[PDB]
């Protein structure tokens, strides 16, 4: 009762922490004028997919202790989905976030042209496409089976049972890493020489102070999720070719490492509160 | 505990001979008048005006 309640403690501090500063984010964004900006946008769309992560948490809080999952077909469906979405489009939007603040700061005349609050949209739903055609397959062949004890969740590979799985498990860490992380490290590679020699930026100090300080949030928070999510990654692919054997440390470390993929969620809106001046000041005033 | 001074003048402006040499002896780290300099602390930090 001590280990287990200490872990339904944990489920539900993070999921309720999570989905008020995810729905805090969303609120202050939404219901203030000068909040609307080419970069709020893709905040709010951060904020979106790291609640849609939160949600599903006291599923599996329920699902830890009964040791079933009591909630049937569909919902196992669109959780096993929620999964993929949150991965793929948390690193989606951050890459698209970094080539934007890119525009913004090495390429001014142009990124006067086309910033508005309009392109942004049409931005993040191009982007929550793209990673739909890949996330929906998933709830296409995801299912809840009847196994010997308890009735589980699980991904059934169809024809094969191990040539997709495989190709399922390449196929995500190359592109959600090494497209996303890559395009990252060159955006910010000449952010920085950018920024390193200029007197200037807009003409007018404050305009330079203004965005300055929005990417340092930015590189904060793509750094905090790098942080986060390579370990999980980098070990199931260890575990995939390298076979390690059972121990009892290696056990807890890959639960380790996948809460700690969760509880990447949580931390953003923290981050959010005494990162941005305008936010504090939202947070507070409401 | 300068990240740059970019600018640097004898105000008064009599002439001011910036980092360039242009508008009218560099060091490189990471009749009563007053020269004024401008800087900022680090990269993220606005550029602020210092009066010496
Ligand atoms: C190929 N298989 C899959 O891909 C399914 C995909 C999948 C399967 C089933 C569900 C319900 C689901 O929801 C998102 C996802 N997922 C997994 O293999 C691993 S996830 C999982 C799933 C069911 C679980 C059931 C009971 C207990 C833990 C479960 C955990 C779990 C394991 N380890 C850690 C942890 O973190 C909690 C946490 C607590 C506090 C703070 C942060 C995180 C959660
Ligand atoms: C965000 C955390 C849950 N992740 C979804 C899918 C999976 C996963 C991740 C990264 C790469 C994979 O190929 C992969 O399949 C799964 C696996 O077998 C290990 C743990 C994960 O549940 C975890 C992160």
């Amino acid at each position: 009762m001590v280990t287990a309640i200490t872990i339904m403690a944990l489920y539900s501090i993070v999921c309720v922490v999570g989905l008020f500063g995810n729905f805090l984010v969303m609120y202050v964004i939404v219901r203030y004028t000068k909040m609307k900006t080419a970069t709020n946008i893709y905040i709010f769309n951060l904020a979106l997919a790291d609640a849609l992560a939160t949600s599903t948490l006291p599923f599996q809080s329920v699902n830890y202790l009964m040791g079933t999952w009591p909630f049937g077909n569909i919902l196992c469906k669109i959780v096993i989905s929620i999964d993929y979405y949150n991965m793929f489009t948390s690193i989606f939007t951050l890459c698209t976030m970094s080539v934007d603040r890119y525009i913004a700061v090495c390429h001014p005349v142009k990124a006067l042209d086309f910033r508005t609050p309009r392109n942004a949209k049409i931005v993040n739903v191009c982007n929550w496409i793209l990673s739909s055609a890949i996330g929906l397959p998933v709830m296409f062949m995801a299912t809840t089976k009847y196994r010997q004890g308890s009735i589980d969740c699980t991904l059934t590979f169809s024809h094969p049972t191990w040539y997709w799985e495989n190709l399922l498990k390449i196929c995500v860490f190359i592109f959600a890493f090494i497209m996303p992380v890559l395009i990252i490290t060159v955006c910010y590679g000449l952010m920085i020489l950018r920024l390193k020699s200029v007197r200037l930026l807009s003409g007018s100090r404050e305009k330079d102070r203004n965005l300055r300080r929005i990417t340092r949030m930015v590189l904060v928070v793509v750094a905090v999720f790098i942080v986060c999510w390579t370990p999980i990654h980098i070990y199931v692919i260890i575990k995939a070719l390298i076979t390690i054997p059972e121990t009892t440390f290696q056990t807890v470390s890959w639960h380790f490492c996948i809460a700690l993929g969760y509880t990447n969620s949580c931390l953003n809106p923290v981050l959010y509160a005494f990162l941005d001046e305008n936010f504090k000041r939202c947070f507070r005033e409401f | 505990t300068i990240f740059r001074l970019y600018d640097m003048g004898w105000y008064r402006l009599v002439a001011s001979i910036t980092s360039g040499g242009s508008t009218k002896t560099i060091s490189r780290d990471n009749a009563v008048y007053y020269c004024n300099a401008e800087y900022r602390t680090g990269i993220w930090e606005e550029l602020l005006d210092g009066w010496g």
